[PDB]
């Protein structure tokens, strides 16, 4: 599926930009 | 076109192509230049784009029966840094 690719690439580009806990 | 058939075409199918691929790269071993022209084709599709889901296990020893030594070294170090033996 090209889903998981497309979705990963969108993620990997969006975090990109912007560059205890429970 | 090999790139260009591979990005659209589905996994089900995909996955056929690979265990056919397999079988024509291990078995009838009368021709050493086809077996060089896949080797080259996954060397590009590594190279580029989305490689090929095969084992590097069982990609590593195509590369000694077809006496592709430079290849063969590239491919066995991935396997023997993460785990020797």
């Amino acid at each position: 599926h090209p889903m998981r690719t497309s979705l990963a690439k969108l993620f990997q580009s969006l975090g990109f930009s912007e560059s205890s806990n429970t | 076109s090999f790139s260009s058939c591979w990005v659209e075409l589905q996994t089900s199918y995909q996955e056929d192509l690979i265990q056919a691929l397999c079988k024509a790269l291990s078995s009838s071993e009368n021709p050493p230049e086809i077996y060089q022209m896949l080797l080259n084709l996954v060397e590009f599709m590594e190279h580029d784009d989305k490689p090929l889901p095969i084992p590097i296990h069982t990609l590593g020893k195509y590369a000694q029966k077809c006496h592709a030594f430079a290849k063969a070294l590239h491919y066995k170090e991935v396997e023997f840094l993460e785990e020797p033996k």
